[PDB]
């Protein structure tokens, strides 16, 4: 409250000073099943363009 | 067209000398890394050495008691001055350019262009 207020000292009162936010507990990666590398190899070594 | 002739092979005396050559064509030595690697009959392939651009040399520490490559720039060969060859260093001697500067597919030998590669055979005669 005093470093959102800016005051060292706070008069009697309620004071809007932040908001509570839920941390986050895990992080989830969700990206399709495929295995296989991809052919750019073929796109990039080509021998005539 | 890019292509590496290897040279030298044959017969060899126990506890003697033999060179071997890398006549490159195709492409030049001051600007890529190149290395020999070696082929049992009965094991996979075994890198011996690398030559950097610079005149660096690296070798395989099992065996850098009997091995020395060096260069030839005015004549773009690579030269392997093998001595003391014993009945394990019978093996096809692959020459081989580092794809340092690309990585097209996942190699597990990591080399863009081989060689035909000559083979070496130590015994009685
Ligand atoms: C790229 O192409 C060259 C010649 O077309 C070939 O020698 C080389 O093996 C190719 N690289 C890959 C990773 O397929």
């Amino acid at each position: 409250t005093k470093c959102t207020l800016k005051s060292f000292t706070v008069e009697k009162g309620i004071y809007q000073t932040s908001n509570f936010r839920v941390q986050p507990t895990e992080s989830i990666v969700r990206f399709p099943n495929i295995t296989n590398l991809c052919p750019f190899g073929e796109v990039f070594n080509a021998t005539r363009f | 067209e890019v292509q590496l002739v290897e040279s030298g092979g044959g017969l060899v005396q126990p506890g003697g000398s033999l060179r071997l050559s890398c006549a490159a064509s195709g492409f030049t030595f001051d600007d890529y890394a190149m290395s020999w690697v070696r082929q049992a009959p009965g094991k996979g392939l075994e890198w011996i050495g690398r030559m950097y651009n610079n005149g660096r040399t690296s070798y395989n520490p099992s065996l850098k008691s009997l091995v020395t490559i060096s260069r030839d720039n005015s004549k773009n060969t690579l030269y392997l001055q093998m001595n003391s060859l014993r009945a394990e260093d019978t093996a096809t001697y692959y020459c081989a350019r580092d794809n340092l500067g690309y990585r097209p597919s996942e190699n597990l030998y990591g080399m863009d262009v081989w060689g035909q590669g000559t083979t070496v055979t130590v015994s009685s005669s």
